[PDB]
């Protein structure tokens, strides 16, 4: 079904079809059968935290697990301009803040 | 012959027929096959002594013997059929050896399927097509009591649109 | 309900005639390694077979109308309605001294181009283990040269001393070393003091068994040693019948008055190997997959292991199975089984291999049930303490990170220099007269002085001016096997005169 | 003309059943046709099930299939075309074309299925293959000639890395290369045929050095459960008839174990543990042992393996890894920490990290770069609670030293240039050796820690220090 | 004498076909004679059509299907009584300390019925094992069961011996060691080391009968073992 979705050549008519399938898992656990097959399926994930959301992350989106596979293929010019390594330093950012609860 | 019949269950009667169609021996096991039947299940005598998990092979053995001595039609190759279902434990489906045995001389000699009502006449000349026809316009006309297919159609239409 | 054999092709051919051929078998369906056979009437369980192909197979499940044999070589060999044949032999193995040096399939096959073994006679795969009666307690040590493994975990002939870690921590490497370090005595006269070795490979990669031959024939240890290979690519009767096939091939040293010893690596693959047969014969599965019988496969195995009574000619049979562990897992199901069977452990730990610990022996894990029994007197006597400073060194060794009392200061100066002294590069074991000197001036503290990595240089120093210089105290270990009390004095005189130069 | 003719008798799924006339049955891993609408359908016969019947598995979809039609057999395994005409285009299981170029012109097909080498027919050499990527060429050097897998959990870089090497390797290689798809993405085999093309490996009006078979997962289970085989045909060909040097890439291997895995219940075999087939050890066995240096020439392969949920201990991986002669282990808490590529340091085996082979002082750096990694992860317990601040002045330093030494095994691909806007950077083995020889005694303690991240060698380090300090 | 034939093997697992109504009880011993000795089969189930499924007591290889095979017409029966004390015997009763046959008195079956509730003591009651721990701290019921706890290195066997000696000195009954699984290296050092301490006097009288069922014995044996020594 996934592989279904693609980007077509000028040749064919550069028409695309863009996949968003949604997995639910169970306690976090994405170690699960089926969340494992498509996760290793698509282009990258995003994944929703509940610990996140109640904290008031909403998008309740864990930047830390989330990927897009394309990356900045795919983002607008300026969007990426600005936000050259934001999701980087959103990283070293979660680092310091582990470190602080010493 | 090119009939299936399953594959290990309906193998029973396949397996003799080959047996049984040399120097024409396949008149007599029609009549034969019918009356190890009849004597066993309406008889109630041979039936619930012969469906137990008791006995032994020689006394099975023993049994049909006897039984097919004094019956009709069974001194040719009848005999060796109720053997082999004796030791192997397959007396308790003798209504399933038989029942396939008929199906063989039915299909290669006839034709079979159906029609609509009950059944069709099922005649042995040559091919499906010029039979079906020469005998569709005689049983229309005669009987024929009519006690729907064509009223349910045009309903199931109507309410769809 | 219903049953196989007997069906359409096979049903329709007792209804013309009872009698038809007057014999051998006929394959009624074949795959994924397993044919099953009609006939064949007269066959023994586990007896060979052969096939019209070529290809042999043994019989593991007779059943009412047919048998469930096993192949040994590709299936596509093998065709529906194929003739077989009894060759009414259970399956042996050529065994003897001809083989010695020799690298040979699970069948006795040889597999080095290098002509037809000499048997001197053939013993079945399958045979019972030395009974309750037949037995004496093992005395004498197994010498593998390595100083943590020599030294703390002491291995006698005829023990079953079990090799396990994870992936990737250096197994082979332990068994190997015992196995290089045979020369000391094979190479010599007395056939009492020799070792003979056997190195069963299960379900390795060929040229990883080409290389491990390539390096026994690098330190002239092939001509004492026999490989049994079963590798990677084979049918998995012969990955799960290998290891009794080199039993039966140690055994015939045992049973001679001689001593071998028998490397497996290893049982964690032969117990998937005998899963695969199971599953596929349709034997029922439990825990893992694996059948009821799969300890009972082991347990055979290893109980062939031991030190004959005087009245059998005293031979000897030691085992070194190799055990997998999967993330440090000895609760798993066949660690277990097999932990449970042997007389202890050398165990292994990628955390101390990183930290450069070579071997890298889990010292507080490992342990030989038989110990004390089968240690060089010597390297016992000055080591009774070796087993003692290293576990306590192991409860202060934490307090590694500023203000610690001389007491627990100290335990920390031992076990440091003590912990480097055994590592040991590979390849490169010591005899016992080399052994003894080291860990001497390690546990009575001749070493505290020194600093941590010169204890590098300082073994190999130590060493080579011990030989030049004090070559008669070592000619007297490796002699007498024992320490005088005049012993203890020398050694600590000549240590005295090094450390302090 | 004197052809065998079967009729299909049942289709479950991706199994399909065929009968035939008194014993003239063909024989396992036989190749069946149909011909169907739209070109044939590919069987492979897999069990003789008895009375005159075979269990088969599809090379397609079984779809639009009728109980009752003619089958072909084909008379042996499904064959590929081999050889110098096979450089340049792409193959589909079948080997079919599947680049629109024409049909591929060779002189020699083959079968698919064939044996693995004899015992005596190996060859062991501890030769090394300078890969350029400072971790694999320091810690885990790979073996020409030698086996060499990537595992890596979903999406840690296995397929960037491979391409990397494909970048590199197989330019300043001298002979052939194969390249495998086993059930990947469609567009990742798309984009390696375009750059293929544009690095010039591929040339559709002239030579070309490199041959592509393709399976991704957009096909069914019996389809990626031989392409593998496909492809490792068409490299065994040019090892052993054109006496050669080989570069066979295989991405991703644990998909043939998998494919394994799909039908196996369907042919009606008992699952064993993690519900896994029961022949996984023989069936990876009876692949990896064919693709093998020998004496007639030599093969060196890059597999990816897929190590699904992470879980090393995976029956599927834990088994690849007897197989290989060098391990590259990608981390996802390596790659979370921004540091490309993933490879994890410690768990890394290779071989040949052995004196004899790579010299003293390359073996004693990378041991004791190890030993100094290893502390650093063995204090990261006191650091956590105690902070920094509670450390002996050595630790202080072999941290210091450490976090210095993660970065410098980092590194700017080419490939991934989407994904760091950096340029790719290549570091000759010498330079790696050196400069973290360099590192280790200290003779760079002044320098940041950032200096050492996403850079080649140690003159880029001290290139960023100072435009840093600037 | 009843006599089947063997219609299937699968390892551990034999099939016997009979003579109608001439089928052994569950739980009988049936003997195939072996070039050895004989091979003893436990039967499991009534398959049906004069069947029955047994379990081995030994190793199947070698059996051919069609063969010899006798009922006991019983369980599995070992000797009893005091000819047994210094012998070492198996799970089917059989002497393995090559001493002769055990010259006993009767036979019985190591399948047997439990002390219905009648025969019940109604008061617990200690045992006196003459160790000062034991009985001060963690005293033993009298006809109660004990869960020892311990591996090597920790004097077990010796432990063993004391409560042997003791239970036969101080109130005057015997003790049967029974080894389930056994390493049979263990089995080697225990007969020795008992000889040695002389709780077994090859010479004078013994306290204790052995009753070994080692590791390498196939699944049925090690099932069995316990009982035989328990109805001795
Ligand atoms: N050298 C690198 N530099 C920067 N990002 C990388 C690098 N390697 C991998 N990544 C990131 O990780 C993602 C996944 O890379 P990829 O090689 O497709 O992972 P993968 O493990 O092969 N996926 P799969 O084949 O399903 O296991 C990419 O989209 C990149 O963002
Ligand atoms: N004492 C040692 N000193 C230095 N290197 C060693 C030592 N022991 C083992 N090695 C090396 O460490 C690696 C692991 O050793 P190895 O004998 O392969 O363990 P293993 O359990 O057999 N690994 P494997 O069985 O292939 O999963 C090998 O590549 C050796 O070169
Ligand atoms: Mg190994
Ligand atoms: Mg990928």
């Amino acid at each position: 079904l996934l592989e279904r979705a693609a980007k077509l050549s000028e040749k064919e008519g550069s028409g695309s079809l863009t996949a968003l399938p949604v997995i639910e898992t169970q306690g976090g656990d994405v170690s699960a059968y089926i969340p494992t097959n498509v996760i290793s399926i698509t282009d990258g994930q995003i994944f929703l935290e509940a610990e996140l959301f109640y904290k008031g992350i909403r998008p309740a989106i864990n930047v830390g697990l989330s990927v897009s596979r394309v990356g900045s293929a795919a983002q607008v010019k300026a969007l990426k301009q600005v936000a050259g390594s934001l999701k980087l330093f959103l990283a070293q950012y979660r680092e310091v803040a582990a470190f602080a609860q010493f | 012959p090119p009939v299936r019949l399953f594959g290990v269950e309906g193998t029973y009667a396949t397996a003799l027929y080959q047996a049984a169609a040399k120097n024409s021996s396949i008149d007599a096991a029609f009549q034969s096959l019918q009356k190890v039947e009849s004597t066993v299940k309406k008889n109630p005598k041979l039936g619930h002594l012969l469906l137990n998990p008791a006995l032994s092979l020689k006394d099975r053995n023993s049994v049909i013997d006897a039984i097919v001595e004094t019956h009709k039609n069974l001194d040719g190759y009848v005999v060796n059929l109720l053997k082999v279902l004796s030791e192997n434990n397959r007396l308790g489906c003798f209504e399933k050896i038989a029942s396939d045995f008929g199906v063989l001389n039915d299909a290669h000699n006839g034709l079979l399927k159906g029609t609509v009502t009950s059944a069709e006449p099922l005649d042995p000349k040559s091919f499906k097509r010029i039979e079906k026809a020469l005998s569709a316009s005689k049983l229309v006309g005669q009987g024929k009591s009519l006690k729907s297919t064509k009223i349910q159609k045009l309903n199931k239409v109507l309410e769809d649109s | 309900k219903a049953q196989p054999t007997e069906v359409s092709s096979i049903l329709e051919e007792r209804i013309k005639g009872v009698s038809d051929e007057a014999n051998t078998g006929r394959v009624l369906a074949v795959g994924d390694g397993i044919a099953r056979v009609f006939g064949l009437n007269n066959i023994q369980a586990e007896e060979l077979v052969e096939f019209s192909s070529g290809v042999k197979g043994m019989a593991l499940n007779l059943e009412p109308g047919q048998v469930g044999i096993v192949l040994f070589g590709s299936d596509r060999l093998v065709k529906e309605g194929e003739l077989v044949k009894r060759t009414g032999n259970i399956v042996d193995v050529p065994v003897g001294p001809g083989l010695l040096g020799r690298v040979v399939d699970a069948l006795g096959n040889p597999i080095d181009g290098k002509g037809p073994i000499d048997a001197a006679g053939r013993s079945r795969a399958q045979v019972k283990a030395p009974g309750i009666l037949p037995r004496r307690s093992v005395h004498e040590p197994v010498q593998t040269g390595l100083k943590a493994v020599d030294a703390l975990v002491p291995i006698g002939r005829g023990q079953r001393e079990l090799i396990i870690g994870d992936r990737q921590t250096g197994k082979t490497a332990v068994a190997l070393d015992t196995i290089l370090n045979q020369k000391r005595w094979n190479n010599g006269s007395d056939e009492s003091k020799k070792l003979y070795c056997v190195y069963v490979a299960v379900g390795q990669k060929r040229s990883t068994v080409a290389q491990l031959v390539q390096t026994l024939e690098q330190h002239d240890a092939m001509k004492y040693s026999i490989i049994v290979a079963a590798t990677a690519s084979e049918a998995a009767p012969l990955q799960y019948l290998a290891p009794f096939t080199a039993a039966s091939i140690g055994e015939w040293f045992r049973d001679n008055g001689k001593h071998a010893l028998i490397v497996y690596d290893d049982l964690s693959k032969q117990a998937v190997a005998y899963r695969q047969l199971s599953l596929l014969l349709r034997r029922p599965p439990g825990r893992e997959a694996y059948p009821g019988d799969v300890f009972y496969l082991h347990s055979r195995l290893l109980e062939r292991a031991a030190k004959l009574s005087e009245k059998e000619g005293s031979g000897s049979l030691t085992a070194l199975p190799v055990i997998e562990t999967q993330g440090g897992d000895v609760s798993a199901y066949i660690p277990t089984n097999v932990i449970s069977i042997t007389d202890g452990q050398i165990f292994l730990e990628a955390e101390l291999f990183y930290k450069g610990i070579r071997p890298a022996i889990n010292v507080g894990l490992s342990v030989s049930r038989v110990g004390s029994a089968a240690q060089v007197k010597a390297l016992k006597q000055v080591a009774g303490s070796l087993k003692l400073f290293l576990a306590q060194y192991r409860e202060v060794a934490a307090f590694a990170q500023s203000d610690l009392d001389a007491s627990t200061k100290q335990t920390l100066v031992r076990g440091e220099r003590l912990t480097q002294l055994l590592k040991q590069n590979q390849y490169s074991p010591l005899a016992t007269e080399e052994q003894v000197p080291l860990i001497y001036a390690g546990v009575n503290g001749h070493l505290d002085g020194i600093e941590l990595s010169r204890i590098g240089e300082f073994e190999s120093s130590f060493l080579s001016y011990l030989k030049s210089n004090h070559n008669e105290l070592l000619t007297e270990i490796r002699e007498k096997g024992e320490l005088s009390k005049e012993l203890l004095a020398s050694l600590k005189s000549a240590t005295e005169s090094f450390v302090a130069t | 003309s004197t052809p065998i003719t079967g009729k299909v008798t049942a289709v479950i799924g991706a199994i399909v059943d065929v009968h035939f006339e008194q014993s003239e049955l063909p024989a396992i891993l036989n190749a069946l046709e149909i011909k169907t609408p739209q070109g044939k359908l590919v069987l492979e016969v897999a069990q003789h099930l008895g009375e005159n019947t075979v269990r088969t598995i599809a090379m397609d979809g079984t779809e639009g299939l009728v109980r009752g039609e003619k089958v072909l057999d084909t008379g042996g395994p499904i064959s590929v075309p081999v050889g110098r005409e096979t450089l340049g285009r792409i193959i589909n299981v079948i080997g079919e074309p599947i680049d629109e170029r024409g049909p591929i012109k060779s002189k020699l097909r083959k079968p698919i299925h064939a044996d693995p080498p004899s015992f005596a027919e190996q060859s062991t050499s501890a030769e090394i293959l300078e890969t350029g990527i400072k971790v694999v060429d320091l810690l885990a050097p790979y073996a020409r000639g030698g086996k060499i897998g990537l595992f890596g959990g979903a999406g840690v870089g296995k397929t960037v890395f491979i391409q990397e090497l494909i970048n590199n390797i197989a330019k300043a290689h001298g002979g052939f290369s194969v390249f495998t798809g086993v059930g990947e993405r469609t567009r990742e085999g798309n984009d390696l045929y375009r750059e293929m093309k544009e690095t010039g490996v591929i040339n559709l009006e002239g030579e070309s050095k490199v041959a592509l078979v393709f399976g991704q997962m957009n096909e069914p289970p019996g389809a990626r459960a031989r392409v593998a085989l496909t492809g490792l045909t068409i490299a065994e060909y040019f090892r052993d008839e054109e006496g050669q040097d080989v570069l066979l890439f295989i991405d991703n291997i644990f998909r043939f174990t998998q494919a394994g895995s799909e039908v196996s219940a369907l042919l009606g075999r008992i699952p064993s543990a993690v519900g896994y087939q029961p022949t996984l050890a023989t069936d990876m066995g009876l692949l990896q042992e064919r693709i093998t240096t020998t004496k007639k020439g030599s093969v060196t392969s890059v597999q990816a393996v897929y190590v699904p949920a992470d879980d090393l201990t995976d029956p599927a991986p834990a088994t690849t890894f007897a197989h290989l002669d060098a391990t590259t282990v990608l981390s996802r808490g390596i790659s979370e920490l921004g540091i490309y590529p993933a490879v994890d340091p410690l768990d890394s085996k290779s071989r040949l990290l052995d004196a004899a082979v790579v010299g003293q002082e390359h073996y004693d750096v990378a041991s004791k770069v190890q030993e100094t990694l290893q502390t650093y992860k063995s204090l990261q317990d006191i650091i956590a609670i105690l902070g920094m601040d509670e450390l002996s002045e050595q630790d202080k330093l072999t941290v210091e030293r450490a976090r210095k030494i993660q970065r410098f095994l980092s590194q700017p691909f080419a490939v991934a240039e989407v994904f760091t806007g950096i340029p790719g950077k290549l570091v000759r083995l010498k330079d790696t050796v050196a400069s973290f020889k360099a590192v280790l005694e200290g003779k760079y303690d002044n320098i940041p820690e950032h200096a050492f991240y996403m850079v080649g060698g140690i003159e880029d380090v001290v290139a960023k220090a100072e435009k840093l300090a600037a």
